[PDB]
């Protein structure tokens, strides 16, 4: 969420929100959870 | 008496198996999370090739 | 719960979905075979034709119906009673029937 | 503690609702749950029950957690004619229990 | 002069276990901070620390499935150490019928 | 690129993984299954008795 406010003064699309809440979930441990991250930095590098 | 007991003890071997954690549910959905995220970003990856 | 873990999954996956980029079927058949047991996808896909066909339940429910309240009147971690949840448990428990 | 969770075999969140109401579990109102072989025994008769239960408990228990159950669900879980539950509730209604 | 009837046992029952569910709420996001980096170093930055998560989870889902095996195989030894008693009863009422 | 091949090592380990424990399920579902007769025999053999 660092990088996405330094997106959103690079640019001025305060609306795009990239992360999202549902990265962990405790039902399955929180397992996989940083993938979805980096899924979510790849898509703010792209379009960028 | 015996094959009794054996009867009990393989249920409590399949009940084990599927109660605990690591079981086939979770397998499950690792598989449909994970194919999910590796097909966006090979989008991601050949759109940048 | 495992209707309820059925509702977070798809809700989390199909968040930012566009209606014409992709159908909403073939997006939307991967989650429901992860979270209702299915070996294949594309098991899960045929199955989700079925039942669109059928229409479960009392409240005929259909991908777009389902997919516009997951949107709207779902908060994913809660217990709240809502009206139309009835349709959608019972098109759940076909979906796994 | 440890050692009455795992012996009595009961779920997770059966366990769960236990600790939180006892009163669910007919413990007396108002007072923490007792470990006293009392109280063992009928927990591990719930157990049995919900194992019996099979496939079905998954909703069963949830429908339970609510104050939703009624003759016709539970029948149909334990596959037991519905006029019979509601029949045996009527006739359990009319007697005095403590 | 009667011979009584042979009343014979019927087989006995399958054994039914009972698979339930957990289920957990969703997550909730921290709330964002303002900082001096232009984007493409607080980008190099926070890949760095996302690819140490994912390093995170890769090790625990190695934890998760060998603890869970090592209880396994810790209650197949429990289990015949049980089974070995009933063999030996019978190999004594053996010798008693030799 | 090097990102895209380490998710598709981690998607084939878990492919790998949750077919065995599938199998390893459906082991202990069958020899459930073959008790029971191994029970009626053993009744049997005590009415020959």
């Amino acid at each position: 969420l660092m990088a996405e406010q330094a997106y959103r003064w690079e640019l001025n699309d305060d609306s795009a929100r990239f992360i999202k809440p549902g990265a962990w979930q405790g039902t399955y441990a929180g397992l996989l959870a940083g993938e979805t991250l980096m899924l979510s930095l790849a898509q703010m590098e792209d379009a960028h | 008496t015996s094959l009794k007991t054996q009867q009990e003890q393989t249920q409590s071997q399949l009940a084990f198996l599927q109660r605990k954690f690591s079981n086939q549910a979770l397998y499950n959905w690792l598989r449909g999370r994970l194919a999910a995220i590796y097909f966006q970003f090979y989008d991601l990856a050949v759109a940048r090739c | 719960p495992e209707i309820k873990n059925l509702l977070d999954t798809v809700y989390h996956g199909l968040q930012g979905f566009d209606k014409d980029k992709a159908d909403l079927l073939h997006v939307m058949a991967p989650y429901i075979a992860a979270t209702l047991q299915l070996s294949s996808e594309n098991v899960a896909h045929s199955v989700l034709l079925w039942a669109d066909k059928l229409q479960p339940g009392d409240g005929a429910m259909t991908a777009e119906k389902f997919w516009d309240w997951l949107n709207t009147k779902y908060t994913p971690g809660s217990s709240e009673a809502v009206e139309t949840q009835e349709h959608i448990v019972q098109y759940c428990q076909a979906l796994a029937q | 503690l440890e050692m009455v969770y795992h012996s009595t075999g009961i779920n997770e969140n059966a366990f769960r609702l236990f600790v939180t109401k006892p009163e669910m579990f007919g413990a007396a109102t108002g007072a923490a749950p007792a470990h006293d072989a009392l109280s063992l025994i009928m927990l591990t008769r719930f157990a049995d029950w919900v194992n019996a239960l099979g496939e079905k408990a998954s909703s069963v228990l949830a429908a339970f957690e609510a104050n939703s159950l009624t003759a016709e669900q539970l029948a149909d879980a334990m596959n037991l004619d519905a006029n019979l539950l509601l029949q045996a509730s009527i006739q359990a209604q009319n007697h005095q229990h403590l | 002069l009667y011979l009584p009837i042979y009343a014979t046992p019927a087989d006995p029952k399958a054994l039914l276990s009972a698979a339930v569910a957990t289920s957990q709420g969703g997550g909730k996001l921290p709330e964002s901070f303002m900082s001096l980096w232009r984007f493409p170093h607080m980008l190099e930055n926070a890949r760095g620390m996302v690819s140490q998560l994912t390093q995170f989870g890769s090790t625990l889902q190695n934890i998760i499935e060998r603890q869970d095996a090592e209880a396994l195989n810790a209650l197949l030894q429990n289990q015949a150490a049980e089974l070995i008693l009933t063999n030996l009863s019978i190999q004594d009422k053996t010798i008693e019928e030799l």
